[PDB]
């Protein structure tokens, strides 16, 4: 349900009587993708400063996504309207709050987060993969900025960022839970007061096949990731890309089902225990995406074997995927979509992301209908178009001596 | 395979090109062109 | 040297084939080595 | 494992040709070895095709060589290879030393 | 191969005597500049023949920072040789940065080996 | 190689029919007696071709006591073939001790493999 208030801001809510808890949040787009190297991380810092305000009993948290930012005030159902007002206040006084703020403490917090994403091997690998894939464009920048750039941010920078991006045309109030939509809309309208402005032009980005290798021989595993130019939220292949990713699905060697998971790659890598774990994903940004896998290999001598087998299984995508695999992938993608949309916090984040970045959100039933329309031939056409023989972007962290340089993995993308 | 057949394309192309350029560069010297004078 | 004429014709064909193939090999090697000759490193210890 | 590693024969071929971890800074001089090997094939190959026509008797050795040059279809080519290829074998060996 | 013990013995034999020092040391710097390894980012001790148990021990007993710097310099030298290009004068290794960082560890390794050999023939 | 599942299918196909049972089973006992493996301490399941993934898994999933007994029987058979001698009739494996101990595990491995193959072609 949608209602465009005065100021032109849009309130989008997905109310469900069965919701355990309610959530309402203001999102104003312009994540890291809107920043540049010198002032990178300013969006995350501003959102953290706003989210650090008095919560009046609610749970105020920052979002800090790649392309959009926002503050979400989780709260029980009956309190939702209050939370509404809260965030409205927090955003009608955003410039005042930033001005009166001593950014020191918030900057050590953001630097701690930036170090965290540079220590968690998967976070580091995926951040490096995104940076190298879209190198040269703002989309390459970290969501939370780097430790070198965070410390160089000042209040005036955050004020300029808010003035540019915290405008009615670039902001959305998303909500979910069990409440009357009209009550929340009325409560926010009386309290929301933000500057006018045009929606900032979203910066361009183009995929560039590349390889980045942070080899740290002191780590205990090899955390690699390989991906191709995926499908953005706009592309009609979005769900098709998710189905293609789920065809290969996840795998954890020590999990009980490791010996029974359907995907062929799982059966292949367990013969010599090539890999410890992997997960296929289709990350989707506003207009471009990254479709691939992340993997952790325990045996440093089998990174090449895993890459070879995974890329061969990708080659299967354009030739030999059976109706069983396509049906399994469809069912698993539908279940994953429904799982991702259970928590009211997740529903609010999803509503904000879609409404800001594509303008319209497909209901879950519409998404199910769109996925069920996929046939095996559609998946193979997508594999031919986007996976078969397309440039790949690679990343690795530790014990990657066995990760053969680009040309080997790239040539694996087209050998039968 | 198609390697076997395709090799014929290039071999024949170069062979005919050279066997058509050679008897043009050397037409005044080859036998088949000089035999008329001595017959 | 009764093979003189045949020898030099075969030589012309061989030079054509091998020169085209050598140029192709030069191109292929430079192309497949572009990733290596374009590597850029960083060393950033504390 | 990949067929190029599981099979012992292909495992050897891989260890020597497909995955031999060569250093990244080797010049073209390091290619000479391959050429030498190539030449070893050529010397053998053409060689095996000369003994099919060469008669080792002292009263036939030179006449047999001339029979190769003049009578065998590509005999001139095989002899000129087997000889100039030996000269090139030693050129490449001196360069490799 | 000549041991760093003997190389340093000869070098200190020369350096102690002022005449030989004055004659050689300018020639030593000139030779080390014409050697051309500094233009590829390598310090002298990077050139040392690693493939010996003494030298392998010496590297295996380097500090962390020196080990990583050596790794990066060797990789840079490999890349420069690979791409047939040299570091500009401003980026090359200056004479004062060629600090003979690995010599002490090699000398300690050779001291240990020489004591072991001497005591085995006590 | 014949999958053990097929062997048991054929064996029960024969055993179920009283005429074929009465004919074969005497010949079955006579054939296993003339085979000569029992005089070397081997039970039937010791003879099975070990070098197969299914069989190797079956061996890997044997109980400890059965595994050690099998190891000793195989070692004894090797020693007997080495010394060119046979066990005395009182020490040879009696027909009652030839108990088909490994077949259940082999059949379980075959069942798992066949289920995996069937589902992979669902
Ligand atoms: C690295 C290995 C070899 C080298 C360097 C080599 C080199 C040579 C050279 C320089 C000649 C002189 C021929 C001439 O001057 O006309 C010759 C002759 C000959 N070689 Fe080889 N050769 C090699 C291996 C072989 C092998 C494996 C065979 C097997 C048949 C072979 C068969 C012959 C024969 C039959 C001749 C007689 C030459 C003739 O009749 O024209 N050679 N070899």
């Amino acid at each position: 349900k949608y209602t465009t208030l005065s100021n032109g801001v849009t309130v989008a809510t997905e109310t469900n009587p069965a919701a355990k808890t309610s959530s309402v949040g203001l999102f104003f787009g312009a994540g890291s993708r809107s920043e540049h190297s010198h002032s990178n991380g300013i969006s995350a810092l501003t959102t953290n400063v706003l989210a650090s305000q008095s919560a009046k009993g609610s749970l105020l948290t920052a979002k800090n996504d790649r392309e959009f930012n926002g503050i979400i005030a989780q709260t029980t159902n009956d309190n939702i309207t209050e939370a509404g007002k809260l965030i409205a206040s927090i955003a009608s006084n955003a410039v005042d709050i930033v001005e009166k703020t001593d950014l020191t403490k918030h900057k050590q917090y953001l630097s701690a987060q930036a170090s965290a994403v540079e220590a968690d091997p998967k976070s580091k690998v995926l951040s490096h993969l995104y940076s190298s894939a879209f190198q040269g464009y703002s989309l390459a920048l970290p969501t939370l900025g780097t430790t070198e750039s965070v410390e160089n941010l000042e209040n005036q920078d955050s004020l300029r960022h808010l003035a540019k991006h915290l405008v009615n045309n670039n902001t959305v109030i998303a909500a979910s839970g069990n409440f009357d939509h009209d009550k929340l809309a009325d409560a926010i309208e009386a309290n929301l007061k933000i500057a006018e402005g045009v929606k900032p032009e979203i910066k361009p980005a183009s995929f560039l096949g590349s390889e980045v290798r942070m080899r740290d021989d002191t780590l205990p595993k090899a955390y690699i990731s390989i991906a191709v130019h995926g499908e953005g939220l706009n592309s009609p292949n979005y769900y098709l890309a998710k189905v293609a990713a789920a065809i290969y699905g996840d795998f954890y060697l020590h999990s009980t089902i490791a010996k029974f998971t359907s995907p062929k790659l799982a059966s292949i890598v367990q013969e010599y225990n090539i890999v410890e774990s992997y997960n296929h994903y289709s990350k989707s940004f506003s207009d471009t995406g990254i479709w691939g896998y992340y993997a952790e290999i325990a045996d440093k001598f089998t990174v090449d074997d895993f890459t070879h087998f995974s890329l061969k299984e990708w080659n299967r995508l354009s030739i030999s995927i059976s109706e069983a695999e396509v049906a399994r992938a469809k069912a698993q993608v539908k279940t994953a979509l429904a799982k991702e949309l259970a928590n009211s916090f997740a529903v609010t984040s999803d509503i904000a992301e879609k409404v800001l970045l594509v303008g319209h959100r497909q209901s879950l039933r519409e998404a199910f209908e769109k996925i069920d329309a996929i046939k095996v031939n559609d998946v193979k056409e997508w594999g031919k178009s986007k996976v078969w023989d397309r440039d790949i972007v690679i990343s690795g962290t530790g014990l990657i001596e066995d990760l053969l340089d680009y040309n080997r993995n790239r040539n694996e993308m087209a050998m039968m | 395979a198609t390697i076997f057949g395709g090799a014929f394309a290039f071999q024949g192309f170069f062979d005919v090109a050279v066997n058509k350029w050679w008897e043009e560069h050397n037409k005044a010297k080859l036998w088949k062109n000089v035999k008329g004078k001595f017959l | 040297e009764p093979e003189h004429d045949d020898r030099k014709k075969w030589g012309l064909k061989a030079l054509v084939v091998l020169s085209s193939l050598y140029l192709l090999s030069i191109w292929v090697k430079r192309f497949k080595w572009t990733p290596i000759k374009n590597r850029k490193f960083r060393f950033d210890p504390p | 494992m990949p067929t190029r590693k599981s099979n012992t024969y292909l495992s050897l071929v891989n260890s020597y040709l497909i995955d031999s971890p060569q250093p990244s800074s080797i010049n073209y001089w390091w290619n000479l070895g391959s050429l030498l090997g190539l030449c070893l094939v050529i010397q053998i190959a053409s060689g095996v095709f000369l003994a099919m026509h060469y008669s080792s008797n002292i009263e036939l050795a030179f006449d047999s060589v001339e029979h190769i040059m003049r009578d065998v279809n590509a005999g001139w080519l095989i002899r000129y290879i087997h000889a100039n290829g030996a000269s090139f074998f030693f050129i490449c060996m001196y360069l490799h030393i | 191969v000549q041991s760093m013990t003997s190389v340093v013995k000869a070098a200190n034999f020369i350096l102690a005597r002022p005449t030989l020092s004055k004659i050689i040391t300018p020639l030593a710097q000139k030779f080390t500049a014409y050697a051309g390894y500094r233009e590829m980012g390598l310090k002298f001790n990077d050139l040392l023949l690693e493939e010996t148990p003494i030298m392998q021990t010496a590297i295996k007993r380097l500090p962390s920072e020196l080990n990583y710097s050596r790794n990066f310099r060797i990789l840079t030298a490999h890349q420069l040789a690979l791409s047939h290009q040299l570091l500009p004068a401003e980026k090359a290794v200056k004479p004062e940065e060629d600090d003979n960082y690995l010599i002490p560890y090699i000398l300690e390794a050779e001291k240990e080996a020489f004591e072991k050999a001497e005591l085995d023939n006590i």
